[PDB]
């Protein structure tokens, strides 16, 4: 995919920039157009060739390229602005579309709250179906975006991994839970585990023992 | 009036088909590329294929390149994916895209249909303690069940102060949900799909 933050945000009448990072086959050779997407709606077109608006999209949008990089600006900050903004360029490579990964923006309508992470480990009663799972809950983060890591040993996961879509809490701020899905007998061959969450530019890293 | 409908969205298990349509209004289907995007619940944006107006040239995305198949028919301003040998990982919302001939952007999108890919049938949960000193934080962690949803309460209702119900996440082709509370303490999981209650006492 195309390389974008997981989240951009300020508050009403700030300018917030979106980066977008791709390689020589696709925005290096190709224009790059960008779609804003509102929660539970369907992408609409926010720039195209780089730096067109189309009809409809205010000129506080603005885009640009710059050799394998794209980026788009929104100057002035208004509310209804917060969404999922997307970069798509085609891949010469490939012969196909790639999308970046998306970056919420958040208008914050409150200040900003690191999240509060509880690592558990697998229950002897699991351990006894051969399934070891590990949970990692995240609460009171604002803005309700989070990115997780999950480590075995010091290495880097890459699979049997699952993180819940946040969802509000009682107190308006966001909670998500991750989950590491082992065999008993990995979750055996194994001494540390660990849970690292990314909000903003803050990381908090829970970790345990076997 | 320039309009994209897609249709033909629903259940299918894995392994089988299904045949996705988009219908267009409004303009000149035939003067224009027409793409497929898709996008699995709360992930981000995949492209799926394109087709050029006379459909000389056909692209498909690597993640569905043998099992997907894109036509169209100019006459009946229609969009087709035939998708077989679906997986779990095709379970998306399908988007119908239009693209425009000079810039390649896609200006007009449809709705969107939902295509669920999924041999789940009703299981009851199973519920598991979560525990590990400032506060003490226990939970439940109520594990593969289908469909949605439970409840889960602490304390018959009692408690309620302090507890985290977290949002569900398909594991496999099954739901899994967390609740925990930070303060003899009980987790009550109801599954009213397949009538089941479970009362779980967590100690650490």
């Amino acid at each position: 995919v195309l390389t974008q933050p997981p989240s951009a945000s300020g508050t009403p009448g700030q300018r917030v920039t979106i980066s977008c990072s791709g390689s020589s086959s696709n925005i290096g050779s190709n224009t790059v157009n960008w779609y804003q997407q509102l929660p539970g709606t369907a992408p609409k077109l926010l720039i195209y060739s780089n730096n067109q608006r189309p009809s409809g999209v205010p000129d506080r949008f603005s885009g640009s390229k710059s050799g394998t990089s794209a980026s788009l600006a929104i100057s002035g900050l208004q509310s209804e602005d917060e969404a999922d903004y997307y970069c798509a360029a085609w891949d010469d490579s490939l012969n196909a579309w790639v999308f970046g990964g998306g970056t919420k923006l958040t208008v914050l309508g409150q200040p900003k709250s690191s999240p509060s992470v509880t690592l558990f480990p697998p229950s002897s009663e699991e351990l006894e179906t051969n399934k070891a799972t590990l949970v990692c809950t995240i609460t009171d983060f604002y803005p309700g975006v989070v990115t997780v890591d999950w480590k075995v040993d010091g290495t880097p996961v890459t699979q049997g991994m699952e993180t819940t879509q946040p969802s509000k809490q009682s107190n308006n701020k966001y909670m998500a839970s991750s989950y590491l899905t082992l065999t008993a007998r990995a979750w055996e061959r194994h001494s540390s585990y660990s849970c690292q969450v990314t909000h903003e530019g803050h990381t908090v890293e829970k970790s345990l023992s076997r | 009036q320039v309009t994209l409908k897609e249709s033909g969205g629903g259940l299918v298990k894995p392994g089988g088909s299904l045949r996705l349509s988009c219908a267009a209004s409004g303009f000149t289907f035939s003067s224009y590329s027409m793409n497929w995007v898709r996008q699995a619940p709360g992930k981000g944006l995949e492209w799926v294929s394109s087709i050029s107006s006379s459909s000389s040239y056909i692209y498909y995305a690597d993640s569905v390149k043998g099992r997907f198949t894109i036509s169209r028919d100019n006459a009946k301003n229609s969009l087709y994916l035939q998708m077989n040998s679906l997986r779990a990982e095709d379970t998306a919302v399908y988007y119908c895209a239009r693209q425009v001939g000079a810039t390649w952007a896609f200006d007009i999108w449809g709705q969107g249909t939902l295509v669920t890919v999924s041999a789940a049938k009703t299981t009851p949960p199973s519920v598991y303690p979560l525990a590990p000193n400032s506060m003490v934080t226990l939970g439940c962690l109520v594990k593969g069940y289908f469909p949605e949803p439970v409840t889960v309460t602490w304390n018959s209702g009692s408690l309620s102060s302090g507890v985290h119900t977290f949002p569900a996440v398909l594991q496999s082709d099954l739901y899994t949900l967390s609740s925990s509370v930070t303060v003899t303490v009980t987790c009550n999981v109801a599954h009213p799909a397949s009538s089941t209650k479970v009362d779980k006492k967590i100690v650490p």
